[PDB]
RNA sequence: CGGUCCGGCCGGGAACUCAAAGGAGACUGCCAGUGAUAAACUGGAGGAAGGUGGGGAUGACGUCAAGUCAUCAUGGCCCUUACGACCAGGGCUACACACGUGCUACAAUGGCGCAUACAAAGAGAAGCGACCUCGCGAGAGCAAGCGGACCUCAUAAAGUGCGUCGUAGUCCGGAUUGGAGUCUGCAACUCGACUCCAUGAAGUCGGAAUCGCUAGUAAUCGUGGAUCAGAAUGCCACGGUG
């Protein structure tokens, strides 16, 4: 049966896809740490996926488009977050006390002019 | 390859302005397209804000133009000739190009 | 004049889900960037398995408990010159000063790597001699002193 | 005001656009020799390069409204002054101040 | 092996006593060294025999040291006499860098201390 | 899913980013604790999430014996053998003395050299300028695409990596003084950019004393634009790390 999810973090957005029966983890047509080899915490996606274990039983198979390789990394455990309530009713209770349906929404400020360094004011004291 | 733009500067009064090409080309014709929205293209400006100092914070503007191309699937003679020759099209520009 | 300011709880860590060590970093942490941090980070535990390092249950939790500060103030005042008192601090800023008191002594004096200089100190993080140690007993001397009036 | 500040900008951004927007083509032709080490042109330079009235420097397009040498805008062919003062009466197309 | 200077620290690098000479420095040193084929991978002192007289014959091909070293201190020698700014403030101790003088010019008074 | 300059490239799909109009959602509404069985807060519950939702535009009266006639008018004083204007040069880059704001190195947890990942947002038809070059290089030479979701500015830099350098107060920092140049303009003495080969200096975050921010904030490193003979450390947006 396949399962689906999508989440969004930080200037991305992603889309799961998880199959039972034995497979690999696939991202943009390649391995995690192809173009993911430089960073140290993508381990963030597997914090859902522990309940079902690391691609020994299933088939992963993820897409990713924008932000950076913590954002990009939110949103994809956002939608295996979003797949895995699906795979099983009492995971539907988990991940919901888990917190893992949780989003993080802000990046930015927004002006509310002027201030050279946005929110920073110039020193007042001195003389 | 007679083609169509429609230019504003207000998000609702271009889809007002878009229902009546859709009338337009529909009123003798039968075949019509899907108008896209596409992304606001914007431009901004920064200046002192008034004759006299203010020399800690300039005054900032921005500037938002909605396009739409529409697509006429049949521009016929009886649907185009006249629109070409008159607009006719208030709070928008309409620009009709071969 | 109230603060008391929101509610910040921060992330664990990705490898481990450690509270302590995800905190860690962020001491380690200088140009807004945490890959120095990870350079030292399991490195400074590992190298102090080269010259002392029994039992890893903990990693370094014990040495910031062996790490003691007990010397902090805040000042009193009713008008213009002021009275000093001493703070009874809570584990959580006890443990918060214990991680810039052991990573400000390793930094004393310039030396290679800082996971080794950090090691070096972990090593002494059983019986606390110098650094960390000889600046809190001469103000200690005022301890009780400074209770007398309230 | 001083007049005789328009009076420069009538014979120089005014004036240059047919004679001094392209000529450099014209010094350019010293520097067209058949070989190395030998000349054909000598002092003729002095009289390729002889205008003093009209430069391709010196050009300042100032405000078109106001005279002013700094704080004009191409785009509206107005001044930071009076971007505010047509914007406030409305009297510009689509510009507004706030609310985005 | 050596083609300037007296010594050399032995294999840590060909360009030390051939570096610093005036007209070659940390460019052109690496340039002649190649001459020979030395190189900064698998660094050696060895130079066979015949190799090394055509080598020290290139660092002779123009002036070295303190006879080059004259033109960096002759601009300020070549004008002088002339009460112009170049003249005057060459027979003369005064700013020549195009630096404001307002404000700091009690740097010219000496140390500071 | 069919074909393939093997290219989301072309058919094609409408799922999925996204670009975008429209509905739903949050009212202190529910419950406890305090407290005029008051009003109102604090805590709990739901959910993607509250408690001016998080945020913009925000400016009631009256303002100091306060600034601006150099944004524009205008009462008065005064000049016109000029406090004009048309030119050639100067001064605005005098320092005899009095005060500050930046930015870069002061390092090692770092630099230097050489490869490599990621954009975001502008700007672009006498313009942005690819490709390939001639040369040590600035530059110069030829010329395509592009009216810009269809080309160009533009291999983002921090970061990831491999060699290498090391406490010597730095053969680091490369200012500064020369040599060889390349261009712009009537013309580069002072007082113009940009490039190659030499040159060689102060400097261990500080002394009385003293700043800004509770979150994408403080801290830190890159990108773009307007102004445009040739040249901003000037003036404003955009993004990574956080």
């Amino acid at each position: 049966n396949q399962y689906y999810g999508t989440g969004r973090r930080k200037s991305s957005a992603a889309r799961v896809f998880i199959k039972p029966g034995n497979g690999k983890i696939v991202i943009n047509q390649r391995s995690l740490e192809q173009y993911f080899g430089r960073e140290t915490a993508r381990m963030v996606v597997r914090q859902p996926l522990e309940l079902v274990d690391m691609v020994e039983k299933l088939d992963l198979y993820i897409t990713v488009k924008g932000g950076g390789i913590s954002g990009q990394a939110g949103a994809i455990r956002h939608g295996i977050t979003r797949a895995l309530m699906e795979y099983d009713e009492s995971l539907r209770s988990e991940l919901r006390k888990a917190g893992f349906v949780t989003r993080d929404a802000r990046q930015v400020e927004r002006k509310k002019v002027g201030l050279r360094k946005a929110r920073r004011r110039p020193q007042f004291s001195k003389r | 390859r007679i083609r169509i733009r429609l230019k504003a500067f207000d998000h609702r009064l271009i889809d007002q302005a878009t229902a009546e090409i859709v009338e337009t080309a529909k009123r003798t014709g039968a075949q019509v397209r899907g108008p896209i929205p596409l992304p606001t293209r914007k431009e901004r400006f920064t200046v002192l804000i008034s004759p006299h100092v203010n020399k800690d914070a300039r005054d900032q503007y921005e500037i938002r133009t909605h396009l739409r191309l529409v697509d006429i699937v049949e521009p016929t003679e009886k649907t185009v000739d006249a629109l070409m020759r008159l607009d006719l099209a208030a709070g928008v520009d309409v620009q009709i190009s071969l | 004049r109230r603060r008391v300011i929101g509610q910040r709880k921060i992330l664990p860590d990705p490898k481990f889900g450690s509270e302590l060590l995800a905190k860690f970093v962020n001491i380690l942490m200088v140009d807004g960037k945490k890959s120095t941090a990870e350079s030292i980070v399991y490195s400074a535990l590992e190298t102090l398995a080269q010259r002392s390092g029994k039992s890893e249950l903990e990693a370094f939790e014990v040495a910031l408990e062996n790490v003691r500060p007990t010397v902090e103030v805040k000042s009193r005042r009713v008008g213009g010159s002021t009275y000093q008192v001493p703070v009874e601090v809570r584990p959580v800023r006890r443990n918060a000063l214990a991680m810039r008191w052991i990573v400000e002594a390793a930094r004393k004096r310039g030396d290679k790597s800082m996971a080794l200089r950090l090691a070096n100190e972990l090593s002494d993080a059983a019986e606390n001699k110098g650094t960390a140690v000889k600046k809190r007993e001469d103000v200690h001397r005022m301890a009780e002193a400074n209770k007398a009036f309230a | 005001a001083k007049q005789s500040m328009k009076a420069r900008e009538v014979k120089r951004v005014a004036l240059a656009d047919k004679y001094f927007a392209k000529r450099a083509e014209l010094k350019a032709i010293i520097s067209d020799v058949n070989a190395s080490d030998e000349d054909r042109w000598n002092a003729v330079l002095k009289l390729q390069t002889l205008p003093r009235d009209s430069s391709p420097s010196r050009q300042r397009n100032r405000c078109r409204q106001t005279g002013r040498p700094h704080g004009f805008l191409r785009k509206f062919g107005l001044s930071r002054i009076k971007v505010r003062e047509a914007a406030m009466r409305g009297e510009i197309p689509g510009l507004k101040k706030a609310s985005w | 092996a050596r083609i300037a200077g007296i010594n050399i620290p032995d294999h840590k690098h060909a360009v030390i006593a051939l570096t610093s000479i005036y007209g070659v420095g940390k460019t052109r040193s690496k340039a002649i060294l190649a001459a020979a084929g030395i190189a900064e991978d698998v660094k050696i002192s060895e130079l066979s025999e015949g190799q090394i007289d055509t080598l020290r014959d290139e660092v002779a091909k123009f002036v070295v040291e303190g006879d080059l070293r004259r033109e960096i201190s002759m601009s300020i020698k070549r004008l002088m006499d002339l009460g112009c700014y170049r003249g005057l403030r060459h027979r003369r101790g005064l700013p020549v860098r195009g630096q404001r003088t307002k404000t700091n010019a009690r740097t010219r008074k000496g140390p500071r201390k």
